[PDB]
Order: structure tokens, then sequence, then C-alpha cells
């Protein structure tokens, strides 16, 4: 799959290591995060896997 | 005038997933919503949400923006102001709980040029039924009921017959093979355990109709395609054939 | 949240008379508010469109009226296929909410249920098991009660129900249960019957048999 | 000019103006001002509908 650097973590783009529900955590993290995959080819599935989306109340 | 319809009635294993469809047509207008309500199969009538198919765009009940996915088909031609529009509408219901179970319903919605705002619901579906267990397609158990050491005389008499053991509901069962529906009665349906169905069917008479006439049931099930057509004479200790 | 709800789960009325289906909601819905029908096994039907305003195709028989909490829909000279479900509906927030819905049954004089009760057949009890079957039958108003006597004391934790509804005739109505067993069970037991009650009835019309006779 | 507007609960309403000059370029031959219900058809390009 595509990978992305949190900061001393590499992770695969479709199980990121803050998941889940990471927006609703963890704002902060989350742009600490973004700031240096703001280039990168799995910026929207990050995106989908932090914040859209992944979140939810309901058990799915 | 305007007519919502809305493709198949099912059942389906917990943990997996369906998408109910539905299509609008014949209106003069061109920008209502096509929201999804759901029928509970004992009491309740629940909102969902809705899209506005122009735009695309999706909004939820907060009781179900976890579970669900309201998607469309985009876009509309025109501002001619009469000629015909048509438009689709979904919701992906992803891993299916029992309580799931429901008559699903689309409506046609004008909140969205009652100026914009909450709205009644103007014109609705067909209703499609859905169903949640992890069971599996069966044919009926078919047993006839019949007398018993009673005095068995006086008033109304019948005899009766039982059905379960079946999956999914559509049963045809009747009686006479096909003659004097009169009198004829049934309990159309309950739930056995892990959601097999069960049924009751009588024809009911006066006391000296009991002993006199070949009464046949007809039982049938397309799921199956099982068929049973047998009589219900006394079987209790005087063992009767005729 | 906004509590919906109807004044009578259920009312009975006979045809040509009017009706009051009456409505309550938690703090002030001020109109915004729909009234739906709906024939049994159908979708449901616009009523009205808010709370003073009649919907397309509606045959003048019906009226809304309604206020800050209270609401109300009137059916004068109910028609033979007037008799169905009722709900109210607000639309003054973002929960779309429906009231609780209401049967409008036909109105009819009291009758007490015939009864009946019934074994397993031979073919159950090969297959391992038994059920025994009652009906309460053609029977007014819909309000009877049943409940099962085994070796004639009380055991019902087993048992199902079921009802068929109104005759489209006559208004009458019909109730069943089934109590079940396992072989081993139903050859311990010796005498089955089930109790019957109804607001015509003054004592049980109770039937009974015994195991295999 | 163009100018965008709204309403609070309040009842107060707010406003913003910019200068614009919104003049919109000629399609075909004919400096039309609404459409007609006969014609002919030319190609353009538009901000479609869809929030996608």
């Amino acid at each position: 799959p595509v990978m992305c650097l949190l900061a001393n973590t590499t992770f695969p783009c479709s199980q990121p290591p803050c998941t889940p529900c990471c927006y609703e955590k963890e704002p902060e993290e989350t742009l600490r995060m973004l700031e240096d995959n703001v280039m990168r080819p799995g910026y929207y599935q990050l995106l989908q896997a932090s914040l859209t989306c992944s979140p939810h109340r309901q058990r799915r | 005038q305007v007519q919502l319809v809305q493709s198949g009635a099912e059942v389906k294993k917990p943990g997996s997933a369906v998408k109910v469809s539905c299509k609008a047509s014949g209106g003069t207008l061109r920008k209502y919503a096509i929201s999804w309500l759901r029928q509970a199969p004992g009491q309740g009538l629940e909102w969902m949400g809705g899209i506005i198919p122009i735009f695309g765009t999706a909004n939820y009940a907060q009781k179900f923006q976890g579970r669900v996915t309201i998607t469309a088909d985009e876009s509309t031609t025109t501002p001619y102001t009469t000629t015909p529009y048509t438009s689709t509408a979904y919701i992906e219901l992803t891993s299916l709980r029992s309580e799931d179970t429901a008559v699903y319903y689309c409506a046609r919605d004008l909140g969205p040029l009652t100026g914009y705002s909450y709205s009644y619901f103007d014109y609705w579906g067909q209703g499609t039924l859905v169903t949640v267990s992890s069971a599996s397609t069966k044919g009926p158990s078919v047993f006839p009921l019949a007398p018993s050491s009673k005095s068995t005389s006086g008033g109304t008499a019948a005899l009766g017959c039982l059905v379960k053991d079946y999956f999914p509901e559509p049963v045809t069962v009747s009686w006479n093979s096909g003659a004097l529906t009169s009198g004829v009665h049934t309990f159309p349906a309950v739930l056995q355990s892990s959601g097999l169905y069960s049924l009751s069917s009588v024809v009911t008479v006066p006391s000296s109709s009991l002993g006199t006439q070949t009464y046949i049931c007809n039982v049938n099930h397309k799921p199956s395609n099982t068929k049973v057509d047998k009589k219900v004479e006394p079987k209790s200790c005087d063992k009767t054939h005729t | 949240e906004i509590v919906m709800t109807q004044s009578p789960a259920t009312l009975s009325l006979s045809p040509g008379e009017r009706a009051t289906l009456s409505c309550r909601a938690s703090q002030s819905v001020s109109s915004y508010l729909a009234w739906y029908q709906q024939k049994p096994g159908q979708a449901p039907r616009l009523l009205i469109y808010d709370a003073s305003n009649r919907a397309t195709g509606i045959p003048d028989r019906f009226s809304g009226s309604g206020s800050g909490t209270d609401f109300t829909l009137t059916i004068s000279r109910l028609e033979p296929e007037d008799f169905a479900v009722y709900y109210c509906q607000q639309y003054a927030n973002s929960r779309r909410t429906f009231g609780q819905g209401t049967k409008v049954e036909i109105k009819r004089t009291v009758a007490a249920p015939s009864v009946f009760i019934f074994p397993p057949s031979d073919e159950q009890l090969k297959s391992g098991t038994a059920s025994v079957v009652c009906l309460l039958n053609n029977f007014y108003p819909r309000e009877a009660k049943v409940q099962w006597k085994v070796d004639n004391a009380l055991q019902s934790g087993n048992s199902q129900e079921s009802v068929t509804e109104q005759d489209s005739k006559d208004s009458t109505y019909s109730l069943s249960s089934t109590l079940t067993l396992s072989k081993a069970d139903y050859e311990k037991h010796k005498v089955y019957a089930c109790e019957v009650t109804h607001q015509g009835l003054s004592s049980p019309v109770t039937k009974s048999f015994n195991r295999g006779e | 000019t163009l100018t965008v507007g709204f309403t609070d609960g309040r009842k107060i309403s707010h406003s913003c103006t910019h200068p614009f000059h919104h003049d919109p370029p000629v399609i075909g031959r004919e400096k039309f001002h609404s459409r007609p219900q006969h014609g002919r058809e030319l190609p353009c390009s538009t901000y479609a509908q869809s929030t996608a």
C-alpha cells in the first residue's frame, strides 16, 4: 500500500497509528501528523482514515 | 402524477451489506430531495436522511450518520419548466444487525424548495422489506391439527393445520384445492427461534359439518419450491382417514 | 428533543360517525406539522401538509387544526375505506419526528369468543417434538386473554401468540397461542388446556384434552 | 459591484460589497438578454452543480 510518516513512525495509509477516530480524540495529533503529509500521494486516504467517513457514534 | 418505485425485498446475513435502490419519475418539479425512512416491524417510523440529486449533497439523522451512506445519480439537464425529469437514489446499509429488519421507504421531499426548510413527505415508494438473520433457506414443516378426546360436537367445529420451519415469509396457503373460501381464517405470521416463520390455518363450520366432507389443506412455498396437499382427519386415538 | 404523542393508541367508531384524532408535542412546534393515513400493508398517504392546510386528492371529509403544542385531525362521516392507521408528524426541527400511530376500527356490539384446543399430530412426535394449539375465535372487542395449563399447573415461558385482524365484513376478531415441548416432556405431562378470558366473559369457557387420547 | 449577505437568529443582518465588473462574454453572434424558447445550440462552459 501507500506509506506516510507521523514523526518517528512510518505507517500504511489504510491503517494509520492513531486509528480509530483520530480527530474525535486528538485534533492536535492530527495537525502534527498532517503537517508533513501535505505533499504525499496518500494525503486523501489519510484524511479518509483520520476524520472524514472514519469517525462514528453508531457501531458500524 | 409523480411516483417513486424501489426495487427488491430481501433477507441477508448479519455483518453483510445492502443498497436499497429507488427511482423517481413523472413530477413537474426539478429540485426535490429523495429522503429515506424506515418503518419498524413492530411499531415506529424513523427519519434516516436525504439527498438532493442535482447537487449529490447528502445529510443524515444523528442516529444513522455512522452506519449508512445515502447517495444518488447526479445532475439535471434544463431550465425549460415543463419537459421530462427522473432521478435515482440509494441507502448503503453497511454491517447489517437484527434490528435493521424493517420496511424501508423512499419519499419525495420539498425541503430544498419550500424556501430552504424541513418538510413533510409528499409521495412515497412501494416500501421494501429487508430482514436480518444467520438462518438459511428451507421448506416448511406442514403438520395437520385434529380432534382429541372431547365431545367433538356442538356449536362451532374446526380441524386446522400448522406450518413452521420455512425461511422467507411467502408461503401460499389455501383450503379445498381452490374452492369454498368463506369460513377460511389464518394467523398469518410469527417468528420462531433464529427467525424461521410459522403460520396457523383453519376453516370453521356448524357442528354437523365436521365429520361430513373432504377437508383438504394446500401449502406451497416459492423460496424452496415446496408443495403439499393433504387431509386433516381425526388422529389422536380414533385413527381416521375418511 | 421533541416528544410526539397521540391521545388514544387505538379508537373504534361506526361508519358515518365523526372522528377527532388528537396530538400533543413537548414544547411548541407551532405549525410545520403534517398528518398521514396508512391502509393496512400499503405505503403511507399524506392528508394535510401543514396544520390548517389539506393535501391534493383529499375528498373534503378531512380537516386539520392546531397551534403551539396541540394538534388534531377531524374526519367527518368516516367511510368503510377510512378505517386505517393515522399519524401526525412535526417538521419544525432537524429530527423530523412522526407520532406513534393511531388505528381507527369499525365499532360493533360485544361478542364472546368460541373456544378450541388441539393436540400434536404423529409427524411432530416422530420428529422429536410436540405443539399444543388454541383458538379464541370470531369475537369483539379485540381484547381477549390466554394462558396455558399443563398437569393443571400454569406454565407458559415456552409459548407464542398471534391474531387475525378485523373481518372486513363484520369487524370481528380472532386470537391464537401455541404451547410447545420436546417429546420427553410431552410424554411426561398428561393433560393440557388453554385458559380463556374476555371483556364480554365473566368466567373461562375452558376446553381440555389428555396426551395421546 | 457584487454584494453578498445574510441574517442572524438575532434579526441583525450583514453584507459585504466588492467592486466587480460583471459582464458575460457574448455567445455566438447576437447579444441577447434572456434564453429564447426557439433558436440553436452552441458549445460553452459552466460551473456544474455537483458537490462531488
